[PDB]
RNA sequence: CCUGGGCAGGGCGAAGCCAGAGGAAACUCUGGUGGAGGUCCGUAGCGGUCCUGACGUGCAAAUCGGUCGUCCGACCUGGG
RNA sequence: CGGAUCCGUAACUUCGGGAUAAGGAUUGGCUCUAAGGGCUGGCAGCCGACUUAGAACUGGUGCGGACCAGGGGAAUCCGA
RNA sequence: UACCUGGUUGAUCCUGCCAGUAGCAUAUGCUUGUCUCAAAGAUUAAGCCAUGCAUGUCUAAGUACGCACGGCCGGUACAGUGAAACUGCGAAUGGCUCAUUAAAUCAGUUAUGGUUCCUUUGGUCGACUUGGAUAACUGUGGUAAUUCUAGAGCUAAUACAUGCCGACGGGCGCUGACCCCCUUCGCGGGGGGGAUGCGUGCAUUUAUCAGAUCAAAACCAACCCGGGCUUUGGUGACUCUAGAUAACCUCGGGCCGAUCGCACGCCCCCCGUGGCGGCGACGACCCAUUCGAACGUCUGCCCUAUCAACUUUCGAUGGUAGUCGCCGUGCCUACCAUGGUGACCACGGGUGACGGGGAAUCAGGGUUCGAUUCCGGAGAGGGAGCCUGAGAAACGGCUACCACAUC
RNA sequence: UCUCGCCCGAAGCGUUUACUUUGAAAAAAUUAGAGUGUUCAAAGCAGGCCCGAGCCGCCUGGAUACCGCAGCUAGGAAUAAUGGAAUAGGACCGCGGUUCUAUUUUGUUGGUUUUCGGAACUGAGGCCAUGAUUAAGAGGGACGGCCGGGGGCAUUCGUAUUG
C-alpha cells in the first residue's frame, strides 16, 4: 500500500487493460531482481505489496564488495535495524586477545519478516543509502532459539 | 559560498568534528533556480569537467508522454497543483522533478483525431467546426484498418480522462530536473495514480 | 595536491628499471600512454641504461627526434613514450630489432628477433562491447580499440595482432592446457601451462600453473598472458622456456661458470 | 463570645497517580496528570511608607493627590 | 525596565529556592497553508468551535504603538 | 657480549632506593696533521623582513607591409634571419615548513554498477574562401610614481564570429490518390499490390515495447510446397551495452574542418581556368585507455574518570519525495517517525601530537623517538570570498576586513 | 546428481567462526643477506675476458629473505565455543487430490483441450534399532534424626549495688 505521497518503482502500470473490460488480478506489474551470488530471493519479493526504494530485491540497490555477519540488537528505527559484530583484536605485547565491537546500522528490507532480536544475520556492502547506513540485510540465517515453543494465549 | 560538505556534520555518535579544510573547490553548492512558468529563459553554468549545465529560470513548453497509446507532444504548461513535498512551491509555481502539472489538452485532440477518428471532448456541440473527420470518407481498406484500431481495441480512456478532456486539461507528472537539464519532461497520469492524486487534490480543496 | 602530478622521484621509481642511487634525484616519469606506469618501461632508460647506446639522456632526445627509433612500425617523437609488455621495437638505420618480454627474475631483457617476427605482435583482450548500430568492439591492454573482431573471442583471450594493417589474425582462446606467461605480481616472468582455474563471485579468480619439471604457481587473471596453444609457443622466448631456476640453482650455475 | 456576610484574574508546581526507558535487586531517569501553600504579581477591601508633595484662619478640630504593604488569611466586617 | 512568546540563567543554600535572577531577540497590517472535532451508514457522507505553528507580500525600523506596567547587580548590620 | 659495584649497621642477612657503567642525539670546554663520505634557523618565533634572484615558451608545419638584417631580384602577393605583439599551452608540478588536526589525516584492504578526467595512444570522424573587431606600429598626452593607461589612424589569424557545396536518393516509420484476382445480381466480404505528403544521422532529455534454454499430440478457423521450416552481446548480478517506436533538441544555441607545411609529378581534356593529389602538423562530439582525483567498506592510534552520561529549535538517527552537486547520501528544504552512542571507555580536556615506511636501544619480550630527503595530508601573517582554467578556494593570481609595514 | 560432456569433467557447495600449513597480494629506500678487490672499509651496483690497435667485440649481474595486525584462497578437524529432533511443526522413499504457469510439437498463423516441466498447497500412510550422553568427591533443591551463648519478640529468676 501507499500511505505516503507516492510509491511506484519502475514498471509501467497501465497496459490499457480495458480490451474487453474486466476486473482481473493487478499484482502482475511487479519488478523482480536476482542479486545473484548464490543467495536465493525470498518469495515475499515475488508476491509482496510493498514498494521500497532501498530493497535489494526490488530497488536499484546493487550489492558488491564485502559480506559480513552480525547479530540484531534493536528494531526501533523504520525499515532499518542495528547489528553488532564481535571480534577478537590481537595485541603483540601481551600476546593474547581482547573483545571489541562496532555497532553497524543496516537497512532492513521488509521482505525478511519475523526477524526477532538475537539472530545471526548476514549483510552486504552497498552504495551509501543514508548518512550512517552503508550495508544491506542480505540473508537472515537463524530464528535464535526455538520456533516451536508456545505459551498461554 | 554554500558548500555541501559532509565534514561539518557531527559523527555517528554526535561528538563535534574539528574542521581542518577550508571548504574546498570540488564541493561547490550553487544557489537554486526556482523554475517559474513564464516564457523561456535559461542561463548556463560552467561545471567541473567543462560540461555545460543549464539553469532554467522559467519554462513554458515541455515534452510530455501519454501513457497507454504512446503519444509524445510538445505542449504548453498551464498550472501547477500538489507538489506533495513542499506546499510553498505550489503557490510559488515552481517546477521540480516530482511535480504535478496541468497541461493543455489540445495537442492530444488532433493526434487522437488523426490516428483515431470519431474523437472525444467536443463539448457535445455537433454543429461546431470543420473536422475533416467525415470529409475524407475513407475509401479503401484503410477504413476497416482504422475501425479495428478504433472499436476492436475500442480506444477507451477509462473515464478519468473523459472528464478531464471535456473540461480540457490534463494531469501529468514531471520526470526530469528543470534546474539541471533545462527541459520540463514528463508523463501523463493514468488510472490508479490519477485517481490517487485527484483524491489528494479534492482533500486539499476540502481541508 | 592540486590536479595531476608531473614528476617522479628516483627512489620512488619501480624496482625493475635498474636505476641507481647516486645518479640523480629525479626518475624519468614516463608519459601517459597505453600502459600503466607500474608495468611500463621508458625509452630513455631502454636506450640509455641497458643497451648502452647513449651515455647521456640528451643524446636519446637527439636520436629519437632525428627519427631513428620506431615503435610498432612507426616513429615515436617522444623521448619518454612508455612501452609495455609484448611490444615491437624496431630500429631502422642499423639493422637491429627488439622485443619486450620478461626475464625469469622479473625484469625486461634484450631479445633480438627478426623482421619476420616484427610483423607479428601478441596482445591480451581487456574487454568486449558493442557500439553504434549494433557493431562489436574489442579493447586491448595495449589500448587498441578494434571493431568487428570476431564472434568467438572470450574476454580473457589473446589476439595475435598485425602492425602493418592493424587488423587481427589467428586468435587463441583461454582454456585448460594452454601455455601462458605471467605479467604481474610476485611471480612475473614465469611461463607455464594453465592447470586449473577457480572462479569466485568475489570478482577475483585464481589460476594454477605448471611448467616443465612440474613446478606449480598460482596467480590472478589480470596477471596472465596466454602465449601458446597446447605447450607450443607462438613467439620465441629467451633463455629456454624462461623457467625460474632456484637460488641454489643460480649459485650452482655461477659456480659451473 | 454568638450569629450572619465578603474576597477578579494570573505566575511558582509538593504529596498522590499514569506511561515510557534502564536496573539483577534496591531503586533511578524522562514526559505528563495532579493543584498543596500562615505561597508570589495584582482587583475590591484594609492600612498608611515616602514625596518630610497639596492644604495648613483648610473640604476637614487629621483630609486630598501620586507613590505604596496585604489580599485564603494570626484575614476583613454589620448586629447582639 | 515593565505585557507576552522563544532562548538562557550564576554565587549561595535548610536543596524547597534563588528566579520574572543577569542578559538577548521577536511582536504591526494583509493574503494563505498545516494541525487540533461532532453527527449520520453498512471505511464513506453531512454539520461546526476558537486556538496554535509556519510561509509570502508590505509599510519612511514601524509594531505591549493609547491604556495597562518589576530598574538591576555587588556587599554589610539587624530581625528568621 | 643473557654481566654488575660502593653506600644505612659495632658486625651479618634482607626489602628498598641513591650513586657509579655503556650507548645514542642536542649544546658546550680544551685540542686537532691527512683523506673519503657527510647533518645543518626543526625545538624558543607558522615572529618581522632590506636587497637581489626563484616561470616562462617557436617549429619546413597558427598570425610578418618593423623602423632592424638583405636575398639576387626582376617584379605574378608570399622565400630567408627575424626584435615586438596576438593566439595556444604551462605557471594547480616542483621547492619550503609541521602551527592546527586523535577513526581526523594516515597504513593495509578493497569499489565506483555511485563519478569526473587537459594530455598521450587507438576508434569514430557520410563555397573558388564570408563577416566585422583588436594588439604590436604610428603619432599624441596625463600624473611624484607602479607590469598606470586614455583618446586619434592602420592592419592581421587556428582570437572572435557567420555559413555553404557534395548526394545518391535509399528503405523503413505513418499517411496516401490509385491497382490485380475471387465470391456476390449488387450491397458487401475476402485475398494480394501501389503516385504523392511528413519524417530521417550521432549526441541531449523523457517515455514505451521487445528481449534465451527442454519436448510430443487431439481438433477447428485461414492457406505454403513437393505428409513436411527460420532464433543481438556480458558480468556473480542491472534500470548494463545494444536494438524498435513516439517527440524534444534550450539566442549564455553540442558534433557534422571556410586551418597549415613538404614533395612535385601524373591523367583525361577543349584552354587547365579541372582532376589524380602521396606525405605530414593542429583540433572535435563521444567511446575506450593512461596519469590521477573524490567520496565510499573493514581494521588499527598517545595520556586523562579531580571528564560517565552525551547527541536533538540553527540535523541528533531514520522513512518519504525533492533542491543542490560530477554522482551516491540529512549535503540542504518540507513532512513524518523518536531515534543514535556508552564502563568492550562514549562525550569532553591535554599533547613541548602532523601520520606512516623507519631510527636509537642487542638473550628473548619490549621501551623511547619518528621536525626532516620516500608515500600521503595541511598552510602560505589570521581568517573569509572568488574569476580563469581539464584541474585551485591557488596566494612568486584576485577582492574586502583585521594586525603589521613601504613611498 | 549423472541433469551437463562403469568413471571423471561439471554441479549441488557448506552450522560457522576461532586455530594452524599453503598460496597469492604489497613500495620503494632502511635491516638481514648473495655476488663484486671502493687500493681496505663505510660505500657504490658494478664489472669481467680475449684481442701485441684488428672481435668495426663477447659473458654476467644489479639477487633472495623479512614486511605486525586486518581482508582473500585452498588442505588439516586435535584443541575451544556454536548447530540440530522432546508438546515432533523431525529424517528419507513412494502415492493421492487441489492450484499455478514456462517452451517444444500437431507444413504455417491463431484459438480450444492435454500430456508434460517447475513452484506451491493439501491429505493419507508405510519406513528409521524412530528421536532426550550419565549423573562430576561441580552445583541447586526436596527429604529426616539431631545440633548449636545463631537471630528476633515475649516471659521468668537471681544475688549484689544504691536509696
Ligand atoms: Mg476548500
Ligand atoms: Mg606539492
Ligand atoms: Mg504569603
Ligand atoms: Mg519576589
Ligand atoms: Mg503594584
Ligand atoms: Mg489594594
Ligand atoms: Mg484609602
Ligand atoms: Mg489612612
Ligand atoms: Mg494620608
Ligand atoms: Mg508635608
Ligand atoms: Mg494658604
Ligand atoms: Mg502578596
Ligand atoms: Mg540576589
Ligand atoms: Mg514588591
Ligand atoms: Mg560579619
Ligand atoms: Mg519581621
Ligand atoms: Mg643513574
Ligand atoms: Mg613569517
Ligand atoms: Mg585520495
Ligand atoms: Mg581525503
Ligand atoms: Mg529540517
Ligand atoms: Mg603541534
Ligand atoms: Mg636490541
Ligand atoms: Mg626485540
Ligand atoms: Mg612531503
Ligand atoms: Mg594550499
Ligand atoms: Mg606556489
Amino acid at each position: 500500500t501507499e500511505r505516503a505521497y507516492q510509491k511506484q518503482p519502475t514498471i509501467f502500470q497501465n497496459k490499457k487493460r480495458v480490451l474487453l473490460g474486466e476486473t482481473g488480478k493487478e499484482k502482475l506489474p511487479r519488478y523482480y531482481k536476482n542479486i545473484g551470488l548464490g543467495f536465493k530471493t525470498p518469495k515475499e519479493a515475488i508476491e509482496g505489496t510493498y514498494i521500497d526504494k532501498k530493497c535489494p530485491f526490488t530497488g536499484n540497490v546493487s550489492i558488491r564488495g564485502r559480506i559480513l555477519s552480525g547479530v540484531v540488537t534493536k528494531m526501533k528505527m523504520q525499515r532499518t535495524i542495528v547489528i553488532r559484530r564481535d571480534y577478537l583484536h590481537y595485541i603483540r605485547k601481551y600476546n593474547r586477545f581482547e573483545k571489541r565491537h562496532k555497532n553497524m546500522s543496516v537497512h532492513l528490507s521488509p521482505c525478511f519478516r519475523d526477524v526477532q532480536i538475537g539472530d545471526i544475520v548476514t549483510v552486504g556492502e552497498c552504495r551509501p543509502l543514508s548518512k550512517t547506513v552503508r550495508f544491506n540485510v542480505l540473508k537472515v540465517t537463524k530464528a535464535a532459539g526455538t520456533k516451536k515453543q508456545f505459551q498461554k494465549f | 559560498g554554500i558548500s555541501r560538505d559532509n565534514w561539518h556534520k557531527r559523527r555517528k555518535t554526535g561528538g563535534k568534528r574539528k574542521p581542518y579544510h577550508k571548504k574546498r573547490k570540488y564541493e561547490l553548492g550553487r544557489p537554486a533556480a526556482n523554475t517559474k512558468i513564464g516564457p523561456r529563459r535559461i542561463h548556463t553554468v560552467r561545471v567541473r569537467g567543462g560540461n555545460k549545465k543549464y539553469r532554467a529560470l522559467r519554462l513554458d513548453v515541455g515534452n510530455f508522454s501519454w501513457g497507454s497509446e504512446c503519444c509524445t507532444r510538445k505542449t504548453r504548461i498551464i498550472d501547477v497543483v500538489y507538489n506533495a513535498s513542499n506546499n510553498e512551491l505550489v503557490r510559488t509555481k515552481t517546477l521540480v522533478k516530482n511535480c504535478i502539472v496541468l497541461i493543455d489538452s489540445t495537442p492530444y485532440r488532433q493526434w487522437y483525431e488523426s490516428h483515431y477518428a470519431l474523437p472525444l471532448g467536443r463539448k457535445k456541440g455537433a454543429k461546431l467546426t470543420p473536422e475533416e473527420e467525415e470529409i475524407l470518407n475513407k475509401k479503401r481498406s484503410k477504413k476497416i484498418q482504422k475501425k479495428y484500431d478504433e472499436r476492436k481495441k475500442n480506444a477507451k480512456i477509462s473515464s478519468l480522462l473523459e472528464e478531464q478532456f471535456q473540461q480540457g486539461k490534463l494531469l501529468a507528472c514531471i520526470a526530469s530536473r528543470p534546474g539541471q537539464c533545462g527541459r520540463a519532461d514528463g508523463y501523463v497520469l493514468e488510472g490508479k495514480e490519477l485517481e490517487f492524486y485527484l483524491r489528494k487534490i479534492k482533500a486539499r480543496k476540502g481541508k | 595536491a592540486r590536479g595531476p602530478k608531473k614528476h617522479l622521484k628516483r627512489v620512488a621509481a619501480p624496482k625493475h628499471w635498474m636505476l641507481d642511487k647516486l645518479t640523480g634525484v629525479f626518475a624519468p616519469r614516463p608519459s601517459t600512454g597505453p600502459h600503466k606506469l607500474r608495468e611500463c618501461l621508458p625509452l630513455i632508460v631502454f636506450l640509455r641504461n641497458r643497451l648502452k647506446y647513449a651515455l647521456t639522456g640528451d643524446e636519446v632526445k637527439k636520436i629519437c627526434m632525428q627519427r631513428f627509433i620506431k615503435i610498432d612500425g612507426k616513429v615515436r617523437v617522444d623521448v619518454t613514450y612508455p612501452a609495455g609488455f609484448m611490444d615491437v621495437i624496431s630500429i631502422e638505420k642499423t639493422g637491429e630489432h627488439f622485443r619486450l618480454v620478461y626475464d625469469t627474475k622479473g625484469r625486461f631483457a634484450v631479445h633480438r628477433i627478426t623482421v619476420e617476427e616484427a610483423k607479428y605482435k601478441l596482445c591480451k583482450v581487456r574487454k568486449i562491447t558493442v557500439g553504434v548500430k549494433g557493431i562489436p568492439h574489442l579493447v586491448t591492454h595495449d589500448a587498441r580499440t578494434i571493431r568487428y573482431p570476431d564472434p568467438v573471442i572470450k574476454v580473457n583471450d589473446t589476439v595475435q595482432i598485425d602492425l602493418g594493417t592493424g587488423k587481427i589474425i589467428n586468435f587463441i582462446k583461454f582454456d585448460t592446457g594452454n601455455l601462458c606467461m605471467v605479467i604481474g605480481g610476485a611471480n612475473l616472468g614465469r611461463v607455464g601451462v594453465i592447470t586449473n582455474r577457480e572462479r569466485h563471485p568475489g570478482s577475483f579468480d585464481v589460476v594454477h600453473v605448471k611448467d616443465a619439471n612440474g613446478n606449480s604457481f598460482a596467480t590472478r587473471l589480470s596477471n596472465i598472458f596466454v602465449i601458446g596453444n597446447g605447450n607450443k609457443p607462438w613467439i620465441s622466448l629467451p633463455r629456454g622456456k624462461g623457467i625460474r631456476l632456484t637460488v641454489a640453482e643460480e649459485r650452482d650455475k655461477r659456480l659451473a661458470t
